[PDB]
């Protein structure tokens, strides 16, 4: 019974993943003043399943690899650590409830790290390991914030529990006292995905990404997928973090219903942003952090430790 | 336990993904194809350690919502204000001697 | 127009609305039509252990109220 | 990160167009100029009438000058929507090049409607344009140019205030005036940089001395100013379009030389002079008398050059084909220096570079 | 309201085309529901049709034949089955079919 | 006569500095362009639908050639080789003889389309309208020796598209 | 019987996902990649046809070689070429990637890319018209639409 | 003084929006009245047992009934 709940939790992600592209091709499109996919399906509905069955027998490229071990690796911690990032989320009830979700997202997230790194192992060319370098000191670079942001808004929380964050945003919406960390928090879990404007691995400002470079690279499917469930989980989980829906006890699926179209109105907000600014360079992304976005991660920390002081306002721990 | 089931369900359907995605693209036999130190940058070190170092500072930071239930009250405002300040002020210096240069 | 990317938005809404219905679904029907017991905190534990050795059937679930006392 | 030596490699698409030129007549070598900017189609066409008419000693007549200017503004519309959309496209902002294609999806619809082909015209000849605009065609001249400046500012709506935008522009690719006259630099390249030089203005050609227009002058010499170089370009060239079709004359449409330009084909297939002269010209070719001269023309890329020689005979001696995207690629390794690997493609793309033009 | 304008613009689409059958086959072979005014019919079973409130590019199509010269073109439709006196007309060289 | 693009000297006030500071932390130009986006998202896309849509075209539009008749099926090429004279590409190949009863015709007329730079000189150097480019463009091929035409295929090609040939020449031949 | 009928409905499926998913990579060498760049512009929109624009150079199905290929690009040609994974499409794109075009007899231009490269659909133009090229496109779907990989397989 | 800060708004205003929120996170909440009761409930939230006394005789202000007059109250933390 509880394989069930596991299975319903993690093909439906791999379908929503699946669903994702068509709705990033089509929003895309009608952004760009012509239309996306409506030829292989009716109103493109069968291009995610055309497009994987297309990747799924498609030549492994040319090249060999410099680890197999690692070539192999890459992939696989990519998809389960984007497959884990969802048993806590509360939506109304998380799959597997710890008093920690919080913790274990970030921790888990941080993690993701490493499949970039094999990867860049893995690839013979040494300009392909230099471009996953620069995706790893993005990534990490962006990873302080989102911790400290995170700690932040938990500080009115109570704990690191995520079904929690349901009771406390149970009067507002947790963006009302904390806008300015939902604004960072967005923008760092957008440069988090390596995701417009913050992908210069996908794009330019890359010394490897230049058309006829060698490095054998894993099948892009896989990684792709792991991006992509990655993309709709930051956007539950701030959804979750700063927007938290109306929950009754007895009608869980009101909250299920509200959480969705907000995640959805959020995933948007990613495909709306990717086609609408151009890229960082990396050293302004790097500026970007560290000399805009930590200071006010830091002043605002400081800020909402000393304040549900001031106010009388400490959550409670349970 | 479930935790570990729901682990071992996660790692299973990626090994699974991955052997597939490996395998089944070598159903189709194929026309056999035959024909045919990295440079330093300090600044690339250094991120890296200051995000290692930050990271740390963050690991101080982590126990403050539990610390905020505490009855010595002024003593934790002040070490927490006192700890994100020293964050703070690695940054300054980070800052102020070069070292946020060229990945600024 | 832009009404044609309703349906992905649709499909990939209903993907997204299952695994929430799913576990609630499935938590109300492993605990006799209730929410999940929620034991972050040791004595929460300690009272769930003590329904499952209360209620005879060896569930926690099973509540015993002023029946089972003469 | 830094860029100390960047050394461009060229000739990928060195086609040996000017010596195929010289086993063609004037005529035939025509096409060749729709094909070195290829975005700029009828501007390199006018550059090369230019050429043969002023070897020639014949002028066109005045409905086929205002047909070469008002075309030649709308040729510089899509090469400014080609290279700002471009531009775009490769630091990374994709969408306004779905927006503004839709708009030179447009104006080749103009060139088709007035010679048969969406972008390889052969209209703007020697003697004047092959042939005359057909009914209703300046009407949707007006409904383009009407709307036209909303789909700019919504351009500049996208870019120009945009701190992403400007981060990537503002500080890059800074020229000075006299490395940029020195460099052989030309148009936006040099105007970026606070030069105040237009070959349309100083030079004047077929009728630009009549239309009225302002000339866009950078302050900083940098990728941002020759952003809005070419911006305030596209909105002068809809200023002078907007005169054209209110300032078009009557009249005919090639030289009523009929030993340079061919006859009507009524007359060709009434009188025998037509005839003779239709089968010489299409033959044969018109002689051109003998000497070189070095015509050049405000192409939207800079200065368009053609040093063509003439022996006398009904074919070109030598043509040589300056364009500015060869002198603005050699100051490219200046451009670069101090910059990084991403700068690079900013500045290809403020140098505007077609590799027709720059490879021949 | 106006959204109830749109919603019987649609069902009138699905009426237009003879119910959900015709509907679905439009939808399916043309990727295009809409209807417009039967302008003429060819010789192979090519149908062109108008709609002058459309913006012009789309103002003017053709649904295809399902057989033509003995292939099933069901699916394997093809921009070349216009016969030429229908392909002025299509690709606006004259206001005239 | 000339006018300078960015020499603007911002204001130094504090209404000034506090609208560039609350653009800087409230990111107001980015929401300004996710409003230019979102207004795109709600446009009727400027989408046709190819093939059962067909871009527009004039009667000028220069696509495949094809060799005319008189209106007594006689074929208007007189061999003259003005055609291949004046191609750029020298696409057209040329021979000829006089024919059974004397006439001056062709007895070669190649034209390889792979050459061919579709300019139109040889449908305005003809003088009897006997080769023009019609309006096909819909032709492209699976091998490159199909677009070697040669006669036989060039006839064919004006039998297939006479009817539309002559009424976009009956458009445009006053321009001529 | 049977199994002629399982491996024809499995190169149903396989050729409706290679045709319905094309990735082009575009040598865009010359003025017909901005006629492709109008086959992906607003109007004629590969991108709705599963086509989609701007696609990697390494995960890509059909190579558009949309201008003049010289001497001097024809073996990065080739190595562009040897780099694709299988299986991979060639459509020349223009008349200088047909057969030389307006550059036939120069001394720098490789007479056609079929000198270089297996070609499957030739595309004729000065540029072809953006029309012209989806035209081309299509009739590439249509080629994939009847091969015969399975059932050749199952009669080998 | 009033140059230089309109100088740094004018320049940085990143930096001057962070000194200005760490100063009053600093400087605030020795002025704020709800200092106070964060202290006040902090220590009247009841994590372990109230462990009773042994009555000797001598306890005047320790009940003998949660719901006896003496005692320390919440009532300021029903009311505030
Ligand atoms: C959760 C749902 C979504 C949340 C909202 C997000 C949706 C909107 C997204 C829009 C598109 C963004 C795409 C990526 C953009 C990246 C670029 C960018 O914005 O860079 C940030 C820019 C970077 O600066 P810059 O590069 O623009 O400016 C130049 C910077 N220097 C000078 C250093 C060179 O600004 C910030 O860093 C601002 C961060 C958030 C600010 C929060 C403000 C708090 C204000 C408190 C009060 C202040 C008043 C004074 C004190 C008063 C005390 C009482
Ligand atoms: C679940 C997510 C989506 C997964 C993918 C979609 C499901 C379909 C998976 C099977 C696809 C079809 C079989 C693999 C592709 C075969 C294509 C091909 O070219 O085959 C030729 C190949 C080889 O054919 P060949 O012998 O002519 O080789 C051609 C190459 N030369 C001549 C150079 C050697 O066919 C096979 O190997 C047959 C494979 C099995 C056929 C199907 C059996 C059932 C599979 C289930
Ligand atoms: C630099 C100094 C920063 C700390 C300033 C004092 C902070 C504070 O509240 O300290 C009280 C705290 C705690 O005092 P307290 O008043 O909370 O103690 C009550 C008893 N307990 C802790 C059981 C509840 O520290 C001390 O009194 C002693 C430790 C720090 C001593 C000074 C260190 C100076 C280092 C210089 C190098
Ligand atoms: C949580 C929700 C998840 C939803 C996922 C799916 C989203 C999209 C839903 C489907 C939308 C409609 C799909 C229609 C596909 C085309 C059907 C069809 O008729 O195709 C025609 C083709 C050839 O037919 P032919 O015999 O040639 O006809 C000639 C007529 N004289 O005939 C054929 O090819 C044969 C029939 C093929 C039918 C395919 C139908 C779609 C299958 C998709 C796979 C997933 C199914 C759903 C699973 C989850 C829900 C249970
Ligand atoms: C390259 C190698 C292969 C790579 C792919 C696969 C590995 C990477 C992805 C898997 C990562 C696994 C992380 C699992 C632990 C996370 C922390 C954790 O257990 O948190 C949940 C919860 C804490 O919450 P709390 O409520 O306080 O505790 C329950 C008490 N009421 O605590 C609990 O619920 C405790 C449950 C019991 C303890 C669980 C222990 C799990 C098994 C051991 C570790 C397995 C992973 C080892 C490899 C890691 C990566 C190299
Ligand atoms: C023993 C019997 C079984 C034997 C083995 C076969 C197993 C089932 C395999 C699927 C069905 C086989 C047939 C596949 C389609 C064949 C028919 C076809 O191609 O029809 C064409 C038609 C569209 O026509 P078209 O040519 O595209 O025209 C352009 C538009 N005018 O196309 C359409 O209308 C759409 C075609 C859709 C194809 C089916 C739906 C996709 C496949 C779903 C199942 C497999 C994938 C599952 C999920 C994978 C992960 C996402
Ligand atoms: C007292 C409370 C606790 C205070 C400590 C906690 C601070 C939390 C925020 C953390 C900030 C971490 C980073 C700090 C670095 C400071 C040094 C610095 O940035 O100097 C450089 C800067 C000029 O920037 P530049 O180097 O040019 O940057 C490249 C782009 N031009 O130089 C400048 O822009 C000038 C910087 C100094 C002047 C800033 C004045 C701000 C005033 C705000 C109102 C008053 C707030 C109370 C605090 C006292 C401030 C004097
Ligand atoms: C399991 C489902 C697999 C679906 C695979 C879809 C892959 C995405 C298709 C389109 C696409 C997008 C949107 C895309 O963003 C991208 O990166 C630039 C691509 O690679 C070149 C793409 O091909
Ligand atoms: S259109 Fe031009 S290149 Fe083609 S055959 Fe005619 S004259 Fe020759
Ligand atoms: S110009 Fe006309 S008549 Fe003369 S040879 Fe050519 S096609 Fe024949
Ligand atoms: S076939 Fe012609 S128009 Fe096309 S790229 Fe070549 S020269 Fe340019």
């Amino acid at each position: 019974m509880f394989m069930i709940n596991v299975l319903t939790l993690i093909i439906p992600i791999l379908l929503a993943v699946a669903f994702l592209t068509l709705v990033e091709r089509k929003v895309l499109g009608y952004m760009q003043f012509r239309k996306g996919p409506n030829v292989v399906g009716p109103y493109g509905l069968l291009q995610p399943i055309a497009d994987a069955i297309k990747l799924f027998i498609k030549e492994p490229l040319r090249p060999a690899t410099s680890s197999i071990s690692m070539f192999i690796l890459a992939p696989i911690l990519a998809l389960t650590l984007a497959l884990t990032m969802w048993i806590p989320l509360p939506m109304p009830y998380p799959l597997i409830n710890m008093n920690l979700g919080v913790l274990f997202m970030l921790a888990m997230s941080s993690l993701a790290v490493y499949s970039i790194l094999w990867s860049g192992w893995a690839s013979n060319s040494k300009y392909a390991l230099i471009g996953a370098l620069r995706a790893v000191a993005q990534t990490i670079s962006y990873e302080v914030t989102l911790a400290i942001i995170l700690l932040s808004v938990l500080l009115m929380n109570g704990s690191f529990t995520l079904s929690t964050l349901i009771i406390t945003q149970e009067q507002v919406w947790l963006i009302f006292p904390a806008w300015p960390l939902a604004m960072m928090w967005f923008i760092s879990t957008l440069a988090e995905t390596n995701r417009a404007p913050f992908d210069l691995t996908e794009g330019e400002s890359e010394l490897v990404s230049g058309f006829n470079v060698e490095y054998a690279a894993g099948p892009f499917a896989l990684f792709f997928m792991a991006e992509y469930a990655n993309i709709i989980m930051m956007n539950i989980f701030t959804t979750t973090l700063f927007l938290g829906a109306f929950h009754n006890p007895y009608m869980p699926e009101l909250y299920t219903i509200n959480f969705t179209i907000k995640s959805l109105l959020l995933s948007i907000t990613f495909l709306w942003i990717r086609a609408s600014y151009p890229r960082f360079r990396y050293d302004q992304l790097m500026h970007l952090l560290w000399k805009n976005f930590l200071p006010l991660t830091l002043a605002l920390c400081m800020w909402h430790v000393s304040l549900p002081i001031l106010l009388s306002s400490i959550p409670p721990q349970t | 336990m479930n935790l570990m089931i729901t682990l071992l369900t996660n790692f299973t359907l990626a090994t699974l993904l991955v052997t597939i995605a490996f395998w089944l693209p070598q159903l189709n036999v194929y026309s056999e194809k035959t024909s045919p130190r990295l440079p330093f940058s300090m600044k690339f070190f250094l991120v890296a350690i200051t995000f290692l170092l930050f990271d740390l500072e963050i690991a101080l930071l982590l126990p403050l919502p539990w610390a905020s239930q505490t009855t010595n009250l002024n003593t934790m405002l002040t070490m927490a204000l006192l700890l994100i300040f020293l964050l703070a002020v690695s940054l300054a210096y980070e800052w102020t001697q070069k070292g946020l240069e060229w990945t600024e | 127009m832009w009404f044609e990317v309703l349906p992905g938005i649709a499909v990939m809404g209903v993907c997204l609305f299952i695994p929430g219905m799913a576990t609630a679904r499935i938590h109300r029907f492993s605990n006799g039509g209730r929410e999940k017991r929620v034991a972050h905190y040791s004595y929460q534990w300690y009272l769930m252990e003590r329904d499952r050795r209360v209620s005879g059937v060896n569930r926690y679930y099973v509540s015993k109220g002023l029946e089972n006392i003469d | 990160e830094m860029v100390r030596k960047c050394d461009p490699h060229i000739g990928l698409l060195h086609r040996g167009t000017e010596k195929l030129i010289e086993y063609k007549t004037y005529l035939q070598a025509l096409p060749y100029f729709d094909r070195l900017d290829y975005v700029s189609m009828m501007c390199n066409e006018q550059a090369y009438s230019l050429a043969v008419e002023k070897l020639l000693n014949i002028q066109p007549p005045p409905r086929a000058q205002w047909i070469r200017v008002l075309f030649g503004e709308i040729t510089r519309l899509l090469n400014h929507i080609m290279a700002v959309t471009t531009h775009a496209l490769d630091i990374g902002a994709m969408t306004p090049f779905f927006w503004m294609f839709e708009e030179r999806e447009k104006m080749f619809e103009f060139y088709e409607r007035v010679s048969g082909a969406r972008m390889h015209a052969a209209y703007v000849r020697p003697g004047g344009v092959h042939q005359d605009l057909p009914l209703g065609l300046m009407d949707d001249i007006y409904e383009f140019s009407k709307n036209f400046s909303l789909r700019i500012d919504e351009l500049e709506e996208m870019l120009t205030n945009n701190r992403i935008w400007r981060n990537r522009t503002v500080d890059i690719g800074v020229v000075t005036a006299e490395d940029a006259l020195n460099y052989g630099f030309s148009g936006v390249m040099l105007r970026g940089s606070g030069i105040q030089w237009d070959l349309r203005k100083t030079q004047p050609y077929d009728v630009y001395d009549q239309v009225e227009f302002d000339v866009p002058i950078g302050s900083r010499g940098d990728c941002y100013d020759r952003y809005l170089c070419r911006v305030e370009e596209m909105r002068q060239s809809i200023r002078i379009i907007s005169q054209c079709l209110n300032k078009m004359p009557p009249g005919e449409i090639k030289v009523d030389d009929a030993k340079v330009s061919p006859p009507k084909r009524a007359e060709m297939k009434t009188s025998m002079e037509s005839l003779i002269h239709h089968f010489k010209l299409y033959t044969e070719g018109y002689q051109v008398p003998p000497g070189a001269t070095y015509t050049a023309i405000e192409a939207p890329k800079g200065e368009f050059g053609v040093y063509l020689v003439s022996d006398g005979s009904s074919r070109p001696y030598r043509c040589k084909i300056k364009a500015p995207g060869f002198a603005h690629l050699a100051g490219l390794d200046k451009m670069s220096k101090g910059h990084m690997l991403a700068d690079v493609v900013a500045i290809i793309g403020t140098q505007d570079i077609v590799f027709g033009e720059v490879d021949r | 309201m106006e959204l109830l304008q749109v919603l019987k613009r649609g069902l009138q689409q699905v009426s237009g085309h003879g119910g959900l059958r015709g509907y679905l086959r439009v939808l399916f072979r043309a990727n295009d529901v809409r209807v417009g005014t039967l302008v003429g019919e060819d010789k192979y079973g090519n149908k062109y049709y108008e709609d002058n409130k459309q913006f012009f590019g789309r103002h003017r199509w053709v649904i295809y034949t399902t057989e033509m010269n003995g292939k099933n073109t069901f699916w394997d439709v093809d921009g070349s089955m216009v016969p030429p006196e229908w392909h002025r007309w299509l690709h606006c060289m004259t206001d005239d079919p | 006569t000339y006018k300078y693009v960015n020499l603007r000297e911002p204001s130094m006030d504090m209404k000034s500095v506090t609208d560039r500071a609350a653009q800087t932390l409230l990111w107001t130009e980015l929401i300004r362009g996710l409003g230019m986006t979102l207004s795109y998202l709600f446009r009727e896309p400027a989408t046709i639908n190819y093939p059962f849509e067909k871009g527009p075209l004039s009667p000028r539009f220069r696509g495949e050639h094809a060799l005319r008749r008189y209106p007594s099926g006689e074929e208007r090429c007189i061999a003259c080789k003005l055609c291949e004279a004046v191609c750029p590409a020298q696409a057209i190949t040329i021979e000829a003889e006089p024919r059974a009863d004397g006439s001056r015709r062709t007895t070669r007329y190649d034209i390889d389309m792979t050459k061919c730079i579709y300019c139109g000189f040889c449908q305005e150097a003809c003088p009897v309208d006997a080769i023009v480019e019609g309006p096909n463009f819909e032709f492209s091929t699976e091998t490159h020796e199909e677009l070697l035409y040669n006669k036989e295929k060039l006839l064919n090609n004006g039998d297939k598209w006479e009817a539309e040939i002559a009424a976009n020449i009956q458009a445009d031949y006053l321009y001529r | 019987s049977r199994g002629e009928y399982v491996v024809a409905k499995l190169d149903d499926l396989i050729n409706w996902a290679r045709r319905s998913s094309l990735w082009p990579m575009t040598f865009g060498l010359a003025c017909c990649a901005v006629e492709m760049m109008h086959m992906a512009a607003p109007r004629y929109d590969m991108d709705r046809f599963g086509v989609v624009f701007r696609a990697s150079p390494r995960q890509s199905d059909v190579m558009i070689v949309a201008g003049t290929l010289t001497n001097k690009m024809a073996p990065a040609l080739r190595k562009v070429y040897d780099q694709m994974p299988e299986p991979r499409y060639v459509v020349s794109m223009g008349s200088c990637a047909n057969g030389g075009g307006y550059y036939h007899y120069s001394y720098s231009v490789v007479r056609g890319c079929d000198r270089i490269v297996p070609v499957d659909i030739y595309v004729p133009g000065c540029p072809p018209t953006a029309e012209a090229l989806l035209y081309g496109i299509l009739q590439l779907q249509k080629k994939i639409k009847r091969e015969k990989r399975l059932r050749i397989w199952y009669r080998r | 003084v009033a140059a230089f800060l309109k100088n740094v708004w004018a320049k940085e205003p990143v930096l001057v929006a962070s000194f200005a929120i760490a100063g009053l996170a600093v400087i605030l909440p020795t002025l704020s009245p709800y200092t106070k009761y964060s202290l006040m409930i902090n220590r009247a939230t009841p994590y372990n047992y109230p462990v009773p006394l042994r009555d000797d005789g001598n306890m005047p202000d320790v009940p003998s009934h949660p719901q006896d007059p003496q005692g320390p109250s919440l009532e300021w933390l029903k009311r505030l």
